[PDB]
């Protein structure tokens, strides 16, 4: 599936596995949370984003 | 390179 | 109103998918 639609030209397509466990995420893998801890501001945020 | 649909610019009376 | 002339090919897809001076292949 990803392969087929890998040239959409209107928007993004994603096909992806049920994570292993319910529960704990939506897929597998890794979840990380980048945090603002000095208020670096929304630009500045989306900047080391 | 990934495929594109390009559409080529005219111009026409509008009101 | 202004920044295109006729004769201009515009590009009215993948547009998420691609960077300036990228090269593409126009269909």
């Amino acid at each position: 599936v990803n392969q087929h639609f890998a040239n959409l030209d209107d928007g993004a397509i994603m096909a992806v596995p049920p994570p292993p466990v319910e529960g704990l995420g939506n897929s597998g893998g890794f979840a990380l949370r980048l945090q603002d801890r000095a208020g670096l501001g929304r630009d500045a945020l989306l900047a080391a984003r | 390179a990934r495929e594109v649909d390009v559409l080529s610019v005219k111009t026409e009376p509008f009101t | 109103s202004e920044g295109l002339q006729a004769g201009d090919k515009v590009i009215t897809s993948s547009l998420a998918a691609i960077r300036p001076g990228a090269k593409v292949i126009p269909r």
